């Protein structure tokens, strides 16, 4: 049938970065129309692939992991990038083959009082090697001295929210990215 | 805060039941569990309200139906063809997942417990029972496989005293909650994980519960339970 994408992009929500999502598409023709009218402004980046590759995927299995970044950090989205989102996140490979989609979604994501909901990982011990996910919770031991089970002096509980609002600068404002992969 | 459930039921073998659960929401996870007289704790499925299609354990496929109201603000448990082993104390569980729950794989800990709806109708290991010395450390093992607790999935570890609902005692897989002593640890290595008890006490006399997510079969799992007892001196 057709590619269920209008469930990617228009889901009634987005995960933080620290749980992407992600949904097979598996077997279908692909009609990437809902960007048009979700986004009026969005990129579509693709590395070493012709985006018209994404059109048809009839015989071809692709992965779209899906999250809510801040705009500063969607550079972190991209084959050899460093950061935090890309450090403790979200990592795509050196040898990245596929697309990242992502559109400003202020009018969805802020709110005046600050939309705590989204979160990143802060602290982590290695970096994430590419396409892993991370969705623990155990505080993070940034001493010399045990933590014992909670936060505190150089004792970091890993995750910290996103506080978007409307009132920030483009940078600091809430997007959704998409990221197109191959299996 | 706590959240309040219907009153205790007496079935015919054949009906259903339909249990509220009622917060006095839509940010948090609806967790439905059971335990059956004298048995360990079995998840039944779940729900993330307004946003959520319920999921459920392969046990209860096609006999549960978990509904969430906004509007009147309860969640509702719908077992049908009711057997006598369905005789059980149903628990409904609020998840945190730190804000707004995307999914039930992302809860960090099931802190808020119901009461118990008692319904009469006419897999990680764990040491079935441990003994350990006053004053002195014992240790829980919970054992899991690859598709939970070493596909990168926390344990939680709950205690329940007699007659009262669990209660949580460690998330993460070593964070205490608010509330908890340091008596009491985490840990956790590869497939396995551990509840340490320091300086044992005889109010720790209680029954222990591993908890991790498992993604072969898309759900929260529970151990089959630790009688931990104390001894004497």
């Amino acid at each position: 049938n057709l590619c269920p994408f209008d469930e990617v992009f228009n889901a009634t929500r987005f995960a933080s970065v620290y749980a992407w999502n992600r949904k097979r598409i598996s077997n279908c023709v692909a009609d990437y129309s809902v960007l048009y009218n979700l986004a009026p402004f969005f990129t579509f980046k693709c590395y070493g692939v012709s985006p018209t590759k994404l059109n048809d995927l009839c015989f071809t299995n692709v992965y779209a992991d899906s999250f809510v970044i801040r705009g500063d950090e969607v550079r972190q989205i991209a084959p050899g990038q460093t950061g935090n989102i890309a450090d403790y996140n979200y990592k795509l490979p050196d040898d990245f083959t596929g697309c990242v989609i992502a559109w400003n979604s202020n009018k969805l994501d802020s709110k005046v009082s600050g939309n705590y909901n989204y979160l990143y990982r802060l602290f982590r011990k290695s970096n994430l090697k590419p396409f892993e996910r991370d969705i623990s919770t155990e505080i993070y031991q940034a001493g010399n001295k045990p933590c014992n089970g909670v936060a505190g002096f150089n004792c970091y509980f890993p995750l910290r929210s996103y506080s978007f609002r409307p009132t920030y600068g483009v940078g600091h404002q809430p997007y959704r990215v998409v990221v197109l992969s191959f299996e | 805060v706590q959240l309040v459930e219907s009153g205790a039921e007496v079935k015919k073998p054949g009906s259903s039941v339909k249990v509220s659960c009622k917060a006095p929401f839509s940010s948090y996870a609806i967790s439905w569990v059971r335990q059956a007289p004298g048995q360990g704790l079995e998840w039944m499925g779940g729900i993330i309200p307004i946003f959520g299609t319920p999921n459920y354990a392969q046990k209860f496929q096609g006999r549960v139906t978990i509904t969430a109201d906004e509007s009147t603000s309860t969640a509702y448990m719908e077992l049908s063809s009711l057997r006598s082993e369905d005789t059980a104390v149903y628990y409904c569980a609020r998840g945190y997942c730190g804000g707004d729950c995307y999914s039930l794989e992302l809860v960090w800990y099931f802190d808020l417990w119901g009461r118990g709806t008692l319904v009469t109708v006419s897999v990680l290991t764990q040491p079935p029972s441990v003994s350990g010395a006053p004053g002195q450390r014992v240790t829980i093992s919970c054992t899991g496989s690859s598709s939970n607790i070493g596909a990168g999935y926390d344990v939680q570890w709950y205690q329940q005293l007699p007659g009262t609902a669990p209660k949580l005692l460690i998330y993460g897989n070593s964070n205490r909650p608010s509330g908890v002593p340091d008596r009491f640890s985490g840990s956790k290595s590869g497939t396995s994980a551990s509840l340490a008890i320091t300086g044992l006490q005889a109010e720790d006399e209680a029954d222990y519960y591993c908890q991790s997510y498992d993604s072969s079969l898309s759900g929260w799992v529970f151990g089959g339970g630790t009688k931990l007892t104390v001894l004497a001196a």
